[PDB]
């Protein structure tokens, strides 16, 4: 990964928690289950909610991402939205 | 967007700590509460 990558995240990071008072975790933690997505991070933080009407990634939900199951597949675009689905796997990758 | 080995070389830098790399893996692996 590049410096200039790396700065720009650490300043998001920073104004994310200085934004909502959280500590580093937290708010890496939530970038971690929203993809990296910023408006998505941060409408969350602000509200608990993405701004997309879907929810957050779970442990079990990247688990059944590597599932080679066409049922569970389905399952997780019913739940996530395909979009959503194919921005987690290039996440994960 | 920020990927994910982006964001844990940020994690890591702004963290300080010689246990960061593990930290970063207990975030990824348990769910957010």
């Amino acid at each position: 990964v590049s410096q200039p990558e790396v700065g720009a995240a650490i300043k998001i990071i920073r104004q994310l928690m200085e934004k909502f008072n959280l500590d580093l975790s937290t708010v890496t933690q939530a970038f971690l289950k929203n993809s990296g997505e910023l408006e998505a991070t941060s409408a969350f933080l602000a509200s608990g909610q993405r701004a997309d009407g879907y929810p957050i990634w779970s442990r079990q939900d990247d688990i059944d991402l590597q599932k080679d199951d066409e049922d569970t597949r389905e399952a997780l675009v019913k739940k996530f939205g395909a979009q959503n689905v194919a921005r987690r796997i290039e996440f994960r990758k | 967007t920020i990927g994910m080995m982006t964001l844990k070389a940020a994690f890591k830098t702004l963290s300080g700590a010689q246990d960061s790399e593990a930290a970063f893996a207990k975030l990824d692996q348990k769910d957010l509460v």
